[PDB]
């Protein structure tokens, strides 16, 4: 045996949404093991935050099309899928928005929460052409993990079914792309020691340092059933 | 003999899945056999997944 | 995080030599995930003489 641990180097955060992670130095082979293994639970199993729910007022269902406005319920609804944010405190938060007149309503004009963050504020969510236009609703955000269609929740709990509430998709995962290199440590007079770079592609938040944390301890706690269950 | 009539109008998102019959424009058909996860796909160098 | 963790099930030890093992149930993808890793390690990182 001549254990070697690899220990996390460099983190150059080019972006908040992309990161590359140098990790040296791994014992040969070990590159490619840790590389893919990491990549499978960081693309499936890594946890965030969406929209699962929505009710503006004056929509009855998401086909229809409110007046005032250049977007159908369904274009709304797609772009609330993509909304980047961040919630400290608690799991499941309902974020209000009222706003009028001749706008591209963007992510900043919702009313944040003490602990909610909109990661990209200029985000378009809508498009009110009329300036007598209102349009006021409420986002539900839940935090939870991986993509929860809203097929797969219309047939589970439903014990208050109010007419109103629109459910839409929510890919929890944050992860958007992730690939990892293996280049020449050049570190001792080894050699053949390599380095992992791992390039990581998120929507808003997730920190890069925290999601690989994450991911290596979903693999460990794997392999507890391995080593303590023989 | 018809007194009144009543039509309702449903809507339906269907969504792709196995069994469902998809083409190019070459006349190259195809039925899906398999919806994969995004982890078992084959990616480039670059990282990004078929 | 809803941490599902597999248990070992079956040991089928056909022989000393020869051996089967069971093992549900995973998260999907984890099948993989955890199946490469383990055969690499076995195969060139288990040390010997």
């Amino acid at each position: 045996t001549e254990f070697l641990k690899p220990r996390l180097v460099d983190i150059e955060q080019v972006s908040s949404t992309h990161a590359k992670v140098t990790l040296e130095p791994l014992e040969r082979g070990f590159g490619h093991t840790l590389g893919n293994a990491l990549r499978r639970i960081l693309l499936s199993s890594m946890p965030g935050c969406a929209v699962t729910e929505v009710e503006i007022d004056g929509v009855l269902h998401e086909y229809s099309t409110k007046e005032g406005v250049q977007e159908d319920i369904l274009e709304i609804l797609l772009n609330l899928k993509g909304l980047a944010v961040r919630v400290q405190g608690k799991d499941e938060v309902i974020l209000t928005l009222n706003k009028s007149g001749i706008g591209p309503v963007t992510a900043a004009d919702i009313t944040h929460d003490g602990d909610v963050e909109i990661v990209k504020p200029q985000h378009v969510i809508c498009h009110l052409t009329d300036e007598n236009a209102s349009i006021s609703m409420r986002i539900k955000v839940q935090r939870g993990r991986g993509y929860v269609p809203a097929s797969t929740r219309i047939h589970s709990e439903e014990d208050e079914r109010p007419i109103g509430r629109l459910l839409v998709d929510a890919c929890y995962s944050p992860v958007e792309r992730i690939a990892y290199n293996v280049e020449a440590a050049r570190v001792e007079q080894r050699t053949d020691l390599d380095k992992l770079v791992i390039e990581m592609e998120t929507n808003g938040t997730i920190d890069p340092e925290e999601a690989i944390r994450r991911a290596a301890t979903i693999l460990a706690e794997q392999l507890e059933a391995f080593v303590d269950l023989r | 003999g018809v007194l009144k009539i009543v039509k309702v109008y449903l809507a339906v998102k269907r969504r792709i899945q196995p069994g469902d019959k998809m083409a190019g424009r070459h006349g190259n058909k195809g039925v899906i056999s398999k919806i994969n996860p995004i982890e078992d796909m084959p990616y480039d160098e670059n990282g990004t997944p078929v």
